[PDB]
């Protein structure tokens, strides 16, 4: 999973 | 709406308590109740709404990926047929995930987005619409194309507003660009668009850091690091 | 019983999938459905039941403690009255926790315990009965005394059977003793009984390690370390 | 919280 905004 | 009898202020207070208790399903239900009171949301309240549903759908996405992986293995050449249970249970989780995304999209469409006139609220809600269509796209197969275009359309409208109305270091603008870039890479099969957006976003924010306070600097550089993390995986 | 139409074997398979997906509420519902088929549970199935509900009630206990702490602070000398919301929401979580404990105790009483004749199953289920009355005791106030004695009675019957029928290194026996000792310390306000039980349990298991395989040795020493951890906090 | 058996 690539980084996205906010939690987790 | 089960929260119809609770005061708006009480729902917000309980949402904050639920966050402290890591009760994110409760938190989401409280914030849904607050939205259904019909009043616009403040900046803090928008963030409570987003945090709650992000945590809920996050657990569902993680579970769905675990089950989809097991399902695939059970279909490889040489696997022992284990009956319908893995598919059945993946479908159960998938349906619950779709229901949450549909709930969020419903709140955005009735009537958060249409009442959102300020750039900071309108971009925030359009980003959310892009995100929850993206989560739907992650599990879709055939009308996947229509879901993908709904995500793209929401993200694009948010991007157009953010570029006109917000500085390049605005954290909402930066998180929107991060997520739209991941959309391009993972969902739209456009890795070159994803890389271009991430690079241009990072470089323009770098050049605007000089205008920020110590507090604002910390907030912007946090998301910039996520853009950089992705670019390192992608190039 | 919503699981009445699913095969027992399918419920067990889905419980294992839910565990892999960290969907512990689902896991618990699947195992409840399996229990309600009326057949005894195997060793693996008993452990699936316990793991599922331990995770569910664990989240509730952690949330309850967070809210009870906030509630207390709001009642200290010098606190600003924040209205009924913290108490109301603590009561909500408390009621949901009590409902889960009541569900588990119901399964044990209808009819897991009465059909459990082997020592390994009977001790396992009586330990569970002690544990879920203990969790009820953690939130009780007045009939706290009656709940505490129900926990004590279950744990004591389990202890009597385990000492007659199991070796001192049996992991069920060891986990029962660990939990009963924590009961004594935290719930019954008998720290000396708690320390005595933990020490005697640890010393008798140490003297029986020489009979175990490499696999059994690893299983027993794991719980022994928890007894030692507690004794270090207590002395 | 003192240590008890099993998860968490
Ligand atoms: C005006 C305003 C904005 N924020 C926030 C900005 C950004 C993230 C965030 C997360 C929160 C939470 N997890 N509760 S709040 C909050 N907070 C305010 N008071
Ligand atoms: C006969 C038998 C026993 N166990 C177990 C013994 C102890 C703990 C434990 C936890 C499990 C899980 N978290 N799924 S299974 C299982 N497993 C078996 N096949
Ligand atoms: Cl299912
Ligand atoms: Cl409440
Ligand atoms: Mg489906
Ligand atoms: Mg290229
Ligand atoms: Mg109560
Ligand atoms: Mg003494």
């Amino acid at each position: 999973m690539f980084k996205t905004e906010g939690p987790d | 709406g089960a929260m119809g009898s609770m005061e708006r202020a009480s729902l917000i207070q309980k949402a904050k308590l639920a966050e402290q208790a890591e009760r994110y399903e409760d938190m989401a239900a409280f914030m849904k109740g607050a939205v259904e009171k019909g009043e616009e949301l403040s900046c803090e309240e928008r963030n409570l709404l987003s945090v709650a549903y992000k945590n809920v759908v996050g657990g569902q996405r993680a579970a769905w990926r675990v089950l989809s992986s097991i399902e695939q293995k059970s279909n490889e050449e040489g696997s022992e047929e284990k009956g319908p249970e893995v598919r059945e249970y993946r479908e159960k989780v998938e349906t619950e995930l779709q229901g949450v995304c549909d709930t969020v999209l419903g709140l955005l469409d009735s009537h958060l987005i249409k009442e959102a006139g300020d750039a900071e609220s309108r971009v925030f809600y359009l980003k959310m619409k892009g995100d929850y269509y993206r989560y739907l796209a992650e599990v879709a197969t055939g009308d996947k194309k229509r879901i993908i275009d709904s995500a793209r359309s929401a993200y694009q409208e948010a991007m157009d507003i953010s570029k006109k109305e917000m500085p390049p270091t605005n954290p909402i603008r930066l998180g929107l660009a991060l997520n739209f870039s991941v959309f391009h890479y993972e969902i739209a099969n456009s890795p070159e668009e994803a890389i271009s957006l991430a690079k241009t976003t990072f470089d323009e924010a770098m050049a605007d850091l000089h205008t920020l306070s110590e507090d604002s600097y910390k907030d912007s550089t946090l998301i910039m690091q996520l853009l950089r993390d992705n670019l390192t995986l992608w190039t």
